[PDB]
């Protein structure tokens, strides 16, 4: 029937939906990781730095 | 009536719907373990 | 007395019931069990046969799947439609008079 050709054009477009959707917000998520890594291996060597030469300091002014 | 056929070809369709649920599910999974390990 | 009163009408109305509802089973090979089909049972004699059609006709076009096997005098009749289309499934029978 008539009826069915209906109900496979409309299941399969949420088989699509879920799929694609899976794989943004995995890209999101990837993102998000990503990012957090980054700005953490950048900021704790800076903490480090600055540990540094002002310890170097505290040696000299010793 | 045609019926039968009709009320067959509805639980092909939607366990074709059912595969894309996991698999979708699954690629979340897939990203979730690689924020893990990027971060450890 | 009570119990009496019930057993005697459960015993009428199921018998009365049992055609209709075997006819129209027959026919429907399940379809109230999808969502993704859903069947309206009505049971109309063949008087309203042309006249429920031509309304059914008008709304669902060839969207929808009439099928009938008598009940005797008339006919255990299934409009089947797809979800989306119960609403105008119900109003069409309607229109000819018959109904759900």
């Amino acid at each position: 029937s008539k009826l069915e050709a209906i109900l496979s054009q409309e299941v399969e477009a949420e088989i699509q939906a879920l799929l694609q959707e899976a794989e943004a917000k995995a890209e999101a998520v990837k993102r998000e990781a990503e990012e957090k890594a980054k700005a953490l291996l950048q900021a704790r060597e800076r903490a480090l730095e600055a540990q540094y030469r002002a310890a170097l300091r505290r040696a000299e002014s010793a | 009536g045609l019926i039968k056929s009709l009320a067959e070809k509805e639980k092909q369709l939607l366990e074709r719907l059912e595969a894309a649920k996991k698999e979708a599910e699954e690629r979340v999974k897939r990203a979730e373990a690689e924020a893990k390990a990027l971060l450890e | 007395t009570r119990q009496k009163q019930e057993l005697e009408e459960e015993l009428a109305l199921a018998q009365a019931y049992l055609e209709p509802l075997e006819r129209l089973a027959a026919l429907a090979h399940g379809l109230d069990k999808s969502p993704f089909l859903r069947v309206i049972p009505f049971l109309l004699t063949e008087k309203e046969l042309p006249l429920v059609e031509e309304a059914l006709r008008k709304a669902l076009e060839d969207r929808y799947l009439l099928a009938h096997e008598a009940y005797a005098g008339g006919v255990a009749a299934l409009v089947v439609v797809h979800r989306k289309e119960v609403d105008q499934a119900k109003a069409a029978l309607s229109r000819a008079g018959v109904a759900e």
